[PDB]
């Protein structure tokens, strides 16, 4: 409570030096977003099988956009840049991460145990050791104590909007973790409640619903058109009862905005 | 790494091995992290990695200064500057004599400023205690080994391999708390704060058990009244011996009414109501602190 307020004043000051560049992707001669769309949601399904926390998920997704802002790397190698980076999150966010061996195995022998090490040295020589970056989970959370009495399947709902982000680089790169985190938990709210954006978080924040409307426009429109999508992996996890079936719910037909 | 020159060694771990070292060219002297990738058949160790990210973001005069990575093939180097001795063996030395108050004071707030700091950055250090913490000639205290410490962005889950040695735990990680707070890191510095007074390790248990029992034979076994959920907690026995809290005048005998009254804050059993580095470093305790130097024996 005391450095509640200083967090999310260090994190919101720390998001936009851990930013990619947007277009990074038309620089990138090899690579497209429907391979970056491919690859984040194949460690979607890695996170499920080692089950590991939403913010190893966020944080891998966050380093691979670093790294391809930085390096030019063709297809055949993109899968070996997401193992190193989801390795990396893992060491940072697991209690424990997975061996390198079983990274080694989910990419049923792609790559060796020799370039896994040596990507990883590579991740971390490019993102500068620099890893501690904020994630539209960590604001998501933040936002989340500002609903007392909370309501779970709300927060699981802002969960899943926040992750089919992390699939569409085409519009999400343009908006920071804080509002896409803001966007998810007023969409999360209005659809199961039918409450808006709280003044609580009007006032911590900044932000106004009207600043948030480009970003909320667009995850309304994904969130209408997730079952249409090519990558499936994020709605195959929230149909479970953990996240209380929330990507079983119908999402509003107008936000009326 | 050719620039520098191994003076002595200061230091083991599993984390790796700390030594003395100079730069050659510059004559600044140095602290270095040795630590064997060659050895690691796994990578880079989440350690070193926690460590690296963490303190790097971490600029402050109590919280130690990460000058350099040098990253190899073979090997990874973590270069520091350089401090004088650690609070142990100057808690140690001061063993016949004794800190005095002022000096007391002075590390105290700056090892509370250090922690706030930690804490306004979104980072847990973990592993609160006196050999971790380094004194320089010229008066100061820093915090240092980010070993097992953690960004706390979102919350921390406690694990049994990853814990601060007994002597500093705090109670609710004996208890079986899913997960760390800030707390830890202020049950640690009291603990830390009362062996400087007392000049002797106020819990030093030589297991979980024989360590809850020592904190409950002094600030009387908690309840739910004085800790709400406390029953309820995996660890939690109600056959436990049921002690009364005895006098801070017999705990901690040369510490005055402002002293007991902070402490008494820094050791509170529920850590939603455990005294912030925040809120500490306001307490009436601290209105006349001053910058003692200390009497070192390097
Ligand atoms: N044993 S003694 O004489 O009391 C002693 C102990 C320790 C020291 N210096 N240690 C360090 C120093 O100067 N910078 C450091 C940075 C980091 C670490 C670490 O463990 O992560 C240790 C040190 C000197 C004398």
């Amino acid at each position: 409570p005391d450095y509640h307020e200083d967090i999310h004043t260090y994190l919101r000051e720390m998001e936009v030096k851990c930013k990619p560049k947007v277009g990074y992707m038309k620089k990138q001669p090899d690579i497209t977003n429907s391979m970056r769309a491919i690859l984040v949601d194949w460690l979607v399904e890695v996170g499920e099988e080692y089950k590991l926390q939403n913010e190893t998920l966020h944080l891998a997704v966050n380093y691979i956009d670093r790294f391809l802002s930085s390096m030019s790397v063709l297809r055949g190698k993109l899968q070996l840049v997401g193992t190193a980076a989801m390795l990396l999150a893992s060491k940072f966010e697991e209690i424990y991460p997975p061996e390198v061996a079983e990274f080694v195995y989910i990419t049923d022998d792609t790559y060796t145990k020799k370039q896994v090490l040596r990507m990883e040295h590579l991740v971390l020589k490019v993102l500068t050791f620099d890893l501690a970056a904020p994630t539209v989970n960590q604001f998501l959370t933040q936002y989340f104590l500002h609903q007392q009495p909370a309501n779970c399947k709300v927060e699981s709902l802002a969960m899943f909007l926040g992750e089919l982000s992390l699939i569409d680089a085409d519009p999400y790169l343009k908006y920071l973790p804080s509002v896409i985190a803001g966007a998810a938990f007023h969409l999360a709210l209005y659809t199961v409640t039918g409450q808006s954006w709280p003044e609580s978080l009007i006032r911590k924040t900044g932000y106004t619903l009207e600043s948030l409307k480009p970003c909320l426009m667009d995850l309304h429109q994904t969130y209408l058109k997730a079952p249409q999508h090519a990558q499936q992996s994020i709605r195959e996890k929230y149909k479970n009862s953990k996240y209380h079936g929330v990507s079983l719910l119908n999402p509003p037909e107008t936000l009326n905005l | 790494m050719e620039n520098f020159q191994k003076v002595e060694k200061i230091g083991e771990g599993t984390y790796g091995v700390v030594y003395k070292a100079r730069n050659k060219l510059t004559g600044e002297v140095v602290a270095l992290k040795k630590i064997r990738l060659d050895t690691e058949t796994e990578g880079v160790p989440s350690t070193a990695i926690r460590e690296i990210s963490l303190l790097k973001e971490l600029n402050h005069p109590n919280i130690v200064k990460l000058l350099d990575v040098i990253h190899t093939e073979n090997k990874l180097y973590l270069v520091f500057e350089f401090l004088h001795q650690d609070l142990k063996k100057f808690m140690d030395a001061s063993a016949l004599t004794g800190i005095p108050l002022p000096l007391i004071k002075s590390y105290l707030f700056q090892l509370l400023q250090g922690l706030a700091f930690c804490h306004s950055h979104r980072v847990l250090h973990r592993d609160l205690k006196p050999q971790n913490l380094l004194i320089n000639t010229e008066g100061a205290i820093k915090l240092a080994d980010f070993g097992l410490a953690r960004a706390f962005g979102v919350p921390v889950r406690t694990y049994t391999h990853e814990v601060v040695t007994l002597w500093y735990r705090a109670p609710e990680i004996l208890l079986g708390c899913k997960y760390y707070s800030t707390a830890v890191d202020i049950w640690s510095l009291g603990c830390i704060f009362a062996e400087m007074v007392t000049r002797r390790a106020l819990f030093p248990g030589d297991s979980e058990i024989d360590q809850l029992f020592r904190i409950f034979r002094t600030l009387g076994t908690p309840d739910e009244v004085v800790w709400p959920g406390v029953t309820s907690m995996p660890d939690y026995k109600p056959s436990f011996p049921k002690w009364a809290r005895q006098d801070f005048s017999k705990v901690v005998p040369p510490l005055d009414e402002d002293g007991r009254s902070l402490l008494s804050q820094m050791l509170h059993y529920d850590p939603n109501k455990r005294i912030s580095a925040k809120a500490a470093l306001a307490h009436p305790f601290f209105q006349d602190v001053t910058k003692p130097v200390p009497h070192l024996r390097l």
